[PDB]
């Protein structure tokens, strides 16, 4: 079967600039098409037979090449714009579908807006407690989180989770779960959440306290 | 001129026998892209690869006002038309 | 308009069957081509089989060829795709699509309309349904005119669950975090910001549906109040 090579894997750029990602065959074919997916959506298509736009589709888009070479082109790149991309052969049985390039978009940096809650009483009640951290609509991806029982760091126990970026305001979202079981949870009393970005040297402090109100 | 969208269609009346051996039919357009070029495509249905809508009415396009017309002559035999997101049997002979 | 509604998915033992379905609406069914294409996890898309107008021909990535049956019912507007002798490796969403492209040469042709997809999983597990738990803000509360609520759903599998908030009235400030797996069990959170004058005044709900293990749970956030 045919193989079909996409670059860049991931494509950024700043809005209001053109940008070509490109798609090559191991041999050659006589049409390439191309299909865009969203988070949480099924693929929707795109360009078809090269060159031809999908209904709906901005006349940013546009579609070229031949032979065991093709690409797509956006000349003036837009906050909705980001997605990711697949091309895709029907000239040798059996088709087959490139590896994808995603589009990300560029903005202003921006800090998160942080969120912390204690357990729940339903999960206090079961046996289990966890304690939940929220860094909110912040750019550029990457960031760190650190947590504080009592004043010590906590490393074990701790899952995140990163969101796509989002195709209204360009920034990305982020989860943190520190977990306990019940006891160990009612044996300290203060929980600290700390958020550092390249914002800022300092970071964002979201605490409580555990016999509080 | 550009392709009229394929998705907004609409029948206003079905193909029917012309009376001289050729098929007759009538479209509505709601795009605001007008005027534009309609797609015509018909196929035997064995064999989908091939175009054997033979037009009558050259470039069928919507203005901006009316609506289409187009009529086409078909092989014999079980065939499909397609217009837009349209579609529509006909057995022809 | 058009329009491709799959039918449910479900966990199953390697070795065993499984059945699937999509129905048409909004065109003429019997007038097009139709396919089947799959995403699997950490590999992408890969085509399965397609059909022609009446049934008479069908075609299979060659791989594939022993274990899958696609067939068609044109009168009442529904695909089917039959699985038998599952493999691990046929976990995947599974995509009902439409074909274009008539009256031109095959390697012109694309699918131009796809479904919304449905998920099997083949595994010697066991089925697990989650515990569902309302986040409310820390006690005393904060000011500003803002809120931000929670819920957290610990514990399932297989994949997928389905979050809403108010059914999907609620739309905007929602987001939704990728599942996570952990000793062999899937969790996941989500969370809404509200303005101040929201929230206790109106009724917020978490939505959460397991069709796996049939669990549907629907979680009123409530104020937290000192329990002994
Ligand atoms: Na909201």
């Amino acid at each position: 079967q045919i193989v079909l090579t996409q670059s860049p894997a991931i494509l950024s750029a700043s809005p209001g600039e053109k940008v070509t990602m490109t798609c090559r065959a191991s041999s050659s074919v006589s049409y390439m098409h191309w299909y865009q997916q969203k988070p949480g959506s099924s693929p929707k298509s795109w360009i078809y037979a090269t060159s031809n736009l999908a209904s709906g589709v901005p006349t940013r888009f546009s579609g070229s090449g031949s032979g065991t070479s093709y690409s797509l082109t956006i000349s003036r790149v837009e906050a909705e714009d980001a997605a990711t991309y697949y091309c895709q052969q029907r000239s040798s049985n059996p088709r087959t579908f490139g590896g994808g390039t995603k589009l990300e978009i560029k903005r202003a940096d921006a800090a998160p807006t942080v969120s912390i809650f204690p357990p729940s009483s339903e999960q206090l009640t079961s046996g289990g407690a966890s304690v939940v951290c929220f860094l909110n609509n912040f750019y550029p991806k990457d960031i760190n989180v650190k947590w504080k029982i009592d004043g010590s760091e906590r490393q074990n126990g701790v899952l995140n989770s990163w969101t796509d970026q989002d195709s209204k305001d360009s920034t990305y979202s982020m989860s943190s779960t520190l977990t306990l079981t019940k006891d160990e949870y009612e044996r300290h009393n203060s929980y600290t959440c700390e958020a550092t970005h390249k914002t800022s040297t300092s970071p964002i402090v979201k605490s409580f306290n555990r016999n509080e109100c | 001129y550009s392709m009229c969208d394929k998705t907004k269609f609409k029948w206003k009346r079905v193909p029917v026998d012309s009376g001289h051996d050729t098929v007759v039919m009538e479209v509505s357009y709601t795009g605001s892209d007008k005027p534009c070029r309609i797609p015509v495509r018909a196929v035997a249905h064995g064999v989908p690869t091939i175009n054997v809508a033979m037009l009558i009415t050259p470039n069928p396009t919507i203005e901006t006002s009316g609506g289409g017309f187009i009529e086409m002559q078909l092989p014999p035999g079980d065939n499909i038309i397609y217009v837009g997101d349209l579609s529509q049997q006909w057995f022809q002979k | 308009e058009v329009k491709l509604v799959e039918s449910e998915g479900g966990l199953v033992q390697p070795g065993s069957s499984m059945k699937v379905s999509c129905t048409a609406s909004g065109f003429t069914f019997s007038h097009y081509y139709m396919a089947w294409v799959r995403q699997v996890p950490e590999k992408g898309l890969e085509w399965v089989a397609n059909i022609n107008y009446d049934g008479t021909s069908t075609y299979y990535l060659d791989s594939l060829k022993s274990r899958f049956i696609i067939s068609r019912d044109n009168a009442n507007n529904i695909l089917y795709l039959q699985m038998s002798s599952l493999k691990s490796e046929d976990t995947a969403i599974y995509y009902c699509a439409r074909e274009e492209g008539y009256g031109n040469p095959y390697p012109y042709w694309y699918f131009d309309v796809w479904g919304t997809g449905t998920t099997v999983t083949v595994s010697s597990a066991k089925t697990t349904a989650p515990s569902v738990y309302p986040l409310a803000p820390v006690c005393g509360g904060t000011t500003g005119s803002s809120v931000t609520l929670g819920c957290l759903v610990k514990g399932y599998f297989p994949e997928p669950v389905t979050l809403t908030w108010n059914s999907g009235s609620l739309s905007s400030g929602v987001h939704t975090f990728p599942a996570l797996l952990q000793s062999g069990l899937y969790t996941l959170s989500s969370s809404v910001t509200v303005t101040s004058n929201t929230w206790p005044s109106q009724t917020i709900t978490c939505n959460v549906a397991h069709p796996a293990s049939s669990t549907k749970v629907d979680k009123k956030i409530e104020p937290r109040v000192p329990i002994t």
